[PDB]
C-alpha cells in the first residue's frame, strides 16, 4: 500500500538503475550508493527528484552502509566484483541492514556456483553471490533472492567482449560466443523489466517471496534463436558462430577476463545450464507472473538496438 | 500503431489510455498497476 524507503547500491548498475527510475516514479524515496558521481546514468538518477545518493566505495566501508539503510524499509542488492570482494561487502551490507532494524525486505539478486552443480568451475562474478546469499538467510533478514538471466542490451556492434553483434562488411550481423548455438539460456531486458518486476516482489512482500529464489528471466532463448531474432528485426541476416573462447577486441580489466575464461570452460567446453540449480534445471513462469508486461528479444532487436547504436556511434542504421 | 509513451511499435498486444491513447502492453499495464506512466531512461 504504502510507498516505503529503498536503499540500493550500485545504483548505475543495469538492474539498480532500473529499479530506480520506476521507484522513485511511483513515489518510493530511494537512497542508493554510486562509487562515482560524474556519468551519464550518474547525472540521470541526481536528477530524480527522490533519489539522495551517497557517494563512494562499499569495501571496508561500514558508515556508508549504516547510513544508506538509515529510514529504509526496503532494499535491493546487487553489488558488482569490481568494488572487492563481494562476499566481504555482501555480508557487511546485510549486517547493516539487520542492524537498522527497520528493514521489512532485503532483495538480494544472487547467482550460482556452479561447482557445485558439476566438475564445473565456479564462475568468479557468480559463485560468490551464491555465500551471501546464505549468509543472508543466516540472519533472518525477511528476503527474497532473483536470479538474473543474460541481459538483452549487452548487445552491440562495438568491439566489447562475448556479446557483440558485429557488423560485417557486406552489411550482415556475425555474433562470435562460446555459447552452444542450440541451447536455450534464460534474457532478461535489464532495463525494461528488473524495475516493474521488483516492485512487484516488493508489493507482493516477503509474505509471499520469504525466502524464495526467482529466477528473473522473461524468455529463454538460443544462440541461434536471439540471432533469428535479431535478423527477423533489423531485415538483414544475422549468424551465430560458436568459437571456443571469448574474443577480446579491447583492454579489458584483469577481473573482468578471470570471468570470461570461466564462462568458456562452463558454456564452452562443458556446455552446463546457466542455471544450474536444481529449481531452474518453466523458469520463465514465475518472472511472467510478476510482471505480465516484459520486453521480448524481438522487441529489443528492433526497439532499442537500432537506438542505443546511434547514440553509441554507428550508422548503419540510418 | 505506436505508443504515445515509449513510441514502441512492436508489443504483444495494445492498451488505451483513459483518454484514448494508445500505449503498449508494458506501458498500458504499468500506469494500470502503480498509477503513473512507464519512466524511461536518459
Ligand atoms: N550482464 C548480464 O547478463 C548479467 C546476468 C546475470 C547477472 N549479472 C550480474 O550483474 C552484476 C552487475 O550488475 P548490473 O548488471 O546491474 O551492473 P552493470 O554491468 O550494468 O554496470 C555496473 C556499473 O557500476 C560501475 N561500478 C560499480 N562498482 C565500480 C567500481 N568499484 N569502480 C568503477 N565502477 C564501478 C560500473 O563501471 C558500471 O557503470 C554482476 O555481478 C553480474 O555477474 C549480469
Ligand atoms: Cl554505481
Ligand atoms: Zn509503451
Amino acid at each position: 500500500q504504502q510507498k516505503k524507503t529503498i536503499a540500493v547500491v550500485n545504483a548505475t548498475g543495469r538492474q539498480a538503475a532500473s529499479l530506480i527510475r520506476v521507484a522513485a516514479a511511483v513515489g518510493h524515496h530511494v537512497r542508493a550508493q554510486v562509487h562515482s558521481l560524474k556519468g551519464l546514468i550518474a547525472e540521470e538518477l541526481q536528477a530524480i527528484p527522490n533519489v539522495t545518493l551517497f557517494q563512494g566505495p562499499l569495501l571496508n566501508n561500514v558508515p556508508l552502509m549504516d547510513t544508506l539503510f538509515e529510514g529504509a524499509h526496503l532494499a535491493f542488492i546487487n553489488t558488482t566484483s569490481q568494488a572487492g570482494d563481494e562476499i566481504a561487502i555482501g555480508k557487511d551490507l546485510a549486517d547493516a541492514a539487520k542492524r537498522a532494524g527497520t528493514i521489512q525486505h532485503y532483495i538480494y539478486s544472487s547467482m550460482p556456483d556452479h561447482s557445485l552443480y558439476g566438475p564445473w568451475p565456479a564462475v568468479p562474478m557468480w559463485a560468490p553471490k551464491f555465500t551471501v546469499e546464505n549468509y543472508v538467510r543466516q540472519l533472518g533478514l525477511p528476503s527474497t533472492f532473483v536470479y538474473a538471466g543474460i541481459y538483452n542490451n549487452n548487445f552491440t556492434s562495438l568491439p566489447y567482449p562475448l556479446f557483440q553483434m558485429e557488423l560485417m562488411p557486406d552489411g550482415t550481423f556475425e555474433w562470435h560466443a562460446p555459447f552452444d548455438p542450440d541451447i536455450p539460456l534464460p534474457w532478461l531486458d535489464a532495463e525494461h523489466d528488473v524495475g516493474p518486476a521488483l516492485l512487484q516482489i516488493f508489493k507482493d512482500g516477503p509474505q509471499k517471496w520469504n525466502g524464495h529464489r526467482i529466477a528473473l528471466t522473461f524468455e529463454t532463448l538460443s544462440p541461434v534463436q536471439v540471432c533469428a531474432a535479431f535478423s527477423r528485426a533489423l531485415n538483414r541476416r544475422v549468424t551465430y558462430v560458436q568459437v571456443p573462447k571469448v574474443e577480446i577486441k579491447v583492454n579489458i580489466p584483469v577481473g573482468y577476463r578471470e570471468q570470461l575464461e570461466a564462462i568458456e570452460v562452463v558454456f564452452g567446453e562443458h556446455k552446463a545450464p546457466y542455471f544450474p540449480l536444481p529449481e531452474f534445471s518453466r523458469v520463465t513462469d514465475e518472472a511472467r507472473k510478476l510482471w505480465s508486461g516484459w520486453r521480448d528479444m524481438e522487441e529489443y532487436a528492433r526497439e532499442v538496438f537500432p537506438i542505443e547504436e546511434e547514440a553509441n556511434g554507428l550508422d548503419w542504421m540510418l | 500503431t505506436t505508443c504515445t509513451n515509449c513510441f514502441t511499435q512492436t508489443t504483444p498486444l495494445w492498451r488505451r489510455n483513459p483518454e484514448g491513447q494508445p500505449l503498449c502492453n508494458a506501458c498500458g499495464l504499468f500506469l494500470k498497476l502503480h498509477g503513473v506512466v512507464r519512466p524511461l531512461s536518459l
